[PDB]
């Protein structure tokens, strides 16, 4: 059992390091969505070489 | 401020590309917390044992 | 047990609630949002009501 | 959709403003939908018991 605590252990560290990954990552997709949603969603028509 | 250049040609692809990965956002955190605070309470058994 | 059982399933089925509803205004927060970003950054000023 | 005029002749700044609304979405539906995931699991436990 002390052995199965150790592993335990090993994948909270694991799980630990996966989201805040995750997280942080997602939340810049967030925000990168943010900025082409809001902005650019549809002016290519305006960019495509008019 | 993201990648390095996209063509303006196609907004599309980036949206989808953000849509599914938005997607996979909310699935995730739930996948993280879930699957660790479940293992914790694992934990506390084994410490109980 | 099988009161706490009744007791979180309360809960439970607050949150689920909460969360039915909540999605759904949020859903539509974003929904109208993508109505303007379709609408404002060129439409509105070419259809600037002329 | 939204009032049934709601200054549509010009509505700009409030695009910025929805989009503060917009962010609470985040909580909103995450904060709840842990703590039912949370609770499951103690129901499970408690179920196991």
């Amino acid at each position: 059992l002390r052995q199965r605590h150790t592993e335990l252990e090993r994948e909270v560290s694991r799980f630990e390091d996966q989201t805040q990954q995750q997280r942080q990552q997602y939340a810049q997709a967030k925000e990168s969505l943010t900025t082409l949603n809001r902005l650019i969603p549809q002016v290519t028509l305006l960019l495509d070489e008019t | 401020r993201q990648g390095r250049q996209y063509q303006a040609e196609d907004l599309e692809a980036l949206q989808n590309e953000l849509e599914a990965r938005q997607e996979a956002l909310s699935l995730s955190v739930n996948e993280g917390g879930e699957r660790r605070m479940e293992m914790r309470q694992e934990l506390e058994q084994l410490k109980q044992k």
